[PDB]
């Protein structure tokens, strides 16, 4: 699997990659929150959609 | 403001922990876990009903 990581070395050749890495490290505050909120919304709707549909054909 | 003291901070940090613990176990009850070599598969919550029950109580 890991033999894919070498693809990233395009970073030097490509502005987009480094500039994206930075626009992500800067907004790394809201992505932790997004992961969190998604995790909670998923658990909520998973429990619901389970019990509202656990017993069927 | 938990940041008021250190005891307030650690209390907030420990109560915001058992919420997560109860969420996790409320999820895990529905897991089919353990082969149950004798009969059908019991959702892990009901197989160990004593453990899950006592944890929910606490």
């Amino acid at each position: 699997v890991f033999r894919v990581f070498r693809i990233f070395k395009f970073s030097r050749h490509s502005q987009g990659l480094r500039i994206l890495g930075y626009t992500l490290k800067s907004c790394a505050s809201e992505l932790g929150f997004l992961l969190f909120s998604l995790t909670m919304a998923i658990i909520i709707f998973a429990t619901v959609m389970f019990y509202a549909e656990k017993g069927s054909s | 403001n938990p940041h008021t003291s250190t005891l307030a901070l650690v209390f907030y940090y420990v109560t915001g922990f058992f919420i997560a613990v109860s969420v996790i176990t409320n999820v895990v009850e529905t897991v089919p876990c353990g082969t149950v070599p004798g009969s059908k598969e019991l959702p892990c919550g009901e197989r160990y009903s004593v453990a899950f029950f006592c944890l929910d109580t606490a």
